[PDB]
């Protein structure tokens, strides 16, 4: 009865920040971790952060200098925060559940694409 | 929850007794003992329905009054028994006006046996199938009680659930209007809900809904973020080997002091072993170059 | 024994 | 310390209905956990346009509704994903991850399928 | 008193009987 | 302990008295 639900912009102008909201149901964010995970067209998966019951972040020593993991556990819902967004950053945005101490990323949501572009109308 | 408490040692008068008020885990022992001017009056508004769980063992000696724990401890589900008291995590020892037990919500005994001895006025022992609670019931000690040299009236609730010891069938209870509550087979240690579906294969004795980790009476392994987790996870410790504890937590234990609490194979102990030290700073038990300073 | 032990744990003698 | 790498072999391969398959990972470290003596690693297998499913995790452990067919092996800093009969549906993309202090994926193991 | 052997219930009844309502000590 | 006192010894009321508050 667990769900994950991403909702994001689709187009972002580079150098711009990109926002990302999961919404999660069937579970509290008490309890479990939650993580983001990109995926570039016809690329692997790459581990962005999580955020673990206690408010707790963790980021891809990569990235960690532009990303931003927080929550609100009363709304369920769960917010990257990415900067100064560069074409490489275009990828489809997964947040998946982690029962941290039990199972490793085990709920995924369908997704977000997000595209970085020389955008219009 | 309510509140992780330590290990108590309760005597002499009630007015300590009030400790307990909002413990819903007790890390340590329970001891209550030796009061002799108590009379059943002193303990008829007396309960502590938040206690659900026990680390290590339950001892009740000389206490004078006491009839019953129906009342005291009516959801107390399980007794882990990381420490215990001469190899028991439940002693009831010359409890002179215990009529029953009455730890209706017993389910598990997770280390240790039983010890009931010379309580002159408790029956309803005979009523209970200890092999739902613990594994080793060889060593269970529960002798010169009034079942033994008198003829208990063990009535149960008629109705009640019905299990054999050496071939006889018997119904089982822990009072009058009390039954032993019995799951089935597949639910093992995890418990069940009224309508038999198992809980949670994470929880131990008892839930509040079926097949989730997050609504777990007591947990069969840790204790972490209202969860039943199997591991505790790095950079989480293991604790008293029931909870998940962060550094910071382990540290300010260590400072506070007792034991200077160390990190050793994932855990949060009160003392390096032996062939170690203590590494300064940062808690971390390494071995000790030739002997130990 | 049992009885002992449990006299001798239960029962401690003042500081002083 | 530094972050976890891992690796995957091959990147992809081409496999016949009803062979047998086994990919490669390796971590730069143990994913072997002193506590319980078990691999933080996991399994993921993503299907074509579709969301990753966790396959395996304790290293070995099948998660709930994994076919038979699927087994991981391995110990510490190597693992293997094998899949005794490859069907038509198995096409996709397999990852192995860790799990042990943070995540990292592997840069995943394409499998294709020959028609018949 | 008769200064004598102590154990188990006579033990228990003569400390009570030392110290009713002083109690006994503990750490 | 008490029962190494007491017990297998012989106690004062004194030596008693110490087990009291
Ligand atoms: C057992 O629990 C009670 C009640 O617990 C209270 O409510 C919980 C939901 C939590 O939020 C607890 O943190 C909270 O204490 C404890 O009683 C409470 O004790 C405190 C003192 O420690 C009382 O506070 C005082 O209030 C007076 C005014 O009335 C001020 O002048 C004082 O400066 C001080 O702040 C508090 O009133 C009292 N609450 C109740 C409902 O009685 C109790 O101490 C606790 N016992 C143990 C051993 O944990
Ligand atoms: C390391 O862990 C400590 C302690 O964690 C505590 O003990 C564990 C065994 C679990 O039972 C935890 O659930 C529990 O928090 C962390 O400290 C704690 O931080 C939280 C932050 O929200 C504090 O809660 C707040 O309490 C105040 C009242 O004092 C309220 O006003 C707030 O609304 C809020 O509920 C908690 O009190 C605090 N406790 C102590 C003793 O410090 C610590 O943050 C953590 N550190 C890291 C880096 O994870
Ligand atoms: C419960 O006992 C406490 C104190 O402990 C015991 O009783 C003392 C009188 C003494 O004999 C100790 O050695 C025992 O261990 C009582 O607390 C006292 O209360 C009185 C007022 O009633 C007060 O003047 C004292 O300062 C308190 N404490 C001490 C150490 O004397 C408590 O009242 C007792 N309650 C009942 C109902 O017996
Ligand atoms: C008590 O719980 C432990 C831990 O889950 C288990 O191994 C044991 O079999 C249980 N005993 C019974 C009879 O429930
Ligand atoms: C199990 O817990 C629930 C509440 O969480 C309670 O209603 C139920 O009575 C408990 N089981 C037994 C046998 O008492």
């Amino acid at each position: 009865q667990v769900q994950l639900k991403e909702s994001g912009p689709g187009l972002v102008a580079p150098s711009q920040s990109l926002s990302i909201t999961c919404t999660v149901s069937g579970f509290p964010l008490t309890a479990y971790g939650v993580n983001w995970v990109r995926q570039p067209p016809g690329k692997g998966l790459e581990w962005l952060g999580m955020i673990w019951g206690d408010g707790n972040t963790d980021y891809n020593s990569a990235l960690k200098s532009r990303l931003s993991i927080s929550k609100d556990n009363s709304k369920s819902q769960v917010f990257l925060k990415m900067n100064s967004l560069q074409t490489d950053d275009t990828a489809r945005y997964y947040c998946a559940r982690d029962p941290y101490g039990s199972k490793p990323m085990d709920y995924w949501g369908q997704g977000t694409s997000v595209t970085v572009s020389s955008s219009l109308v | 929850p309510g509140e992780v408490c330590p290990g108590m040692d309760i005597r002499n008068n009630l007015t300590r007794l009030h400790e307990l008020e909002n413990c819903s885990v007790i890390e340590g022992h329970l001891q209550i003992l030796l009061m002799f001017k108590t009379r059943p009056e002193d303990f008829r508004d007396l309960s502590f329905p938040k206690l659900i769980m026990i680390t290590d063992y339950l001892l009740l000696f000389r206490v004078y009054g006491l009839e019953s724990l129906k009342d005291l401890f009516p959801n107390l589900t399980v007794i882990r028994g990381s420490r215990l008291f001469f190899n028991y995590a439940l002693v009831i020892f010359e409890m002179v006006h215990l009529k029953e037990l009455g730890l209706y919500n017993l389910m598990n005994i997770t280390r240790g046996s039983v010890r009931i001895e010379k309580n002159n006025e408790l029956c309803y022992l005979a009523t209970i199938d200890w092999s739902r609670i613990l594994d080793s019931v060889e060593d269970n000690h529960i002798v010169l009680n009034k079942d033994d040299n008198e003829e208990c009236g063990d009535i149960c609730p008629g109705n009640c659930p019905a299990t054999v010891i050496n071939g006889q069938f018997v119904e089982r209870c822990w009072t009058h209007s009390h039954c032993q509550k019995v799951c089935p087979t597949i639910c093992k240690s995890h418990g069940c809900t009224a309508e038999g579906l198992c809980c949670h294969s994470e929880c131990l004795g008892n839930c509040s809904q079926p097949d989730d980790p997050t609504k777990c009476v007591a947990c069969r392994n840790f204790y972490l973020d209202g969860r039943c987790v199997e591991t505790c996870p790095p950079p989480y410790y293991h604790f008293q080997d029931w909870r998940c504890v962060n550094f910071s937590f382990c540290q300010d234990l260590h400072h506070k002091c007792c034991h200077q609490y160390v990190i050793h194979n994932n855990k949060c102990i009160p003392e390096c072993p032996s062939g170690y030290t203590m590494n300064s700073s940062n808690l971390l038990c390494t071995p000790c170059l030739g002997p130990c300073p | 024994t049992f009885e002992d032990y449990l006299h001798n744990v239960v029962f401690v003698p003042r500081p002083s | 310390g530094s972050d976890i790498v891992m690796s995957q072999s091959p990147s992809s391969l081409v496999v016949s209905v009803g062979e047998k398959v086994t990919m490669s990972c390796k971590s730069s470290q143990s994913l072997l956990y002193s506590s319980n003596q078990k691999n933080f690693l996991a399994w993921y297998q993503q299907k074509p346009g579709q969301s990753p499913k966790l396959l395996i995790y304790w290293a070995s452990t099948r998660e709930s509704g994994v076919p038979d067919r699927f087994t991981g092996s391995g110990s510490g800093t190597d693992f293997t994903l094998t899949i005794s009969s490859v069907k038509a549906e198995d096409l996709a993309v397999y990852y192995c991850q860790q799990y042990f202090r943070y995540r990292t994926f592997g840069g995943g193991t394409k499998l294709e399928i020959k028609s018949s | 008193f008769v200064n004598q052997h102590l154990c188990g219930s006579h033990l228990v009844e003569a400390l009570y009987l030392v110290c009713g309502e002083r109690g006994f000590f503990y750490t | 302990g008490i029962v190494e006192q007491c017990c297998t010894s012989i106690c004062s009321l004194y030596q008693l008295e110490n087990y009291c508050n």
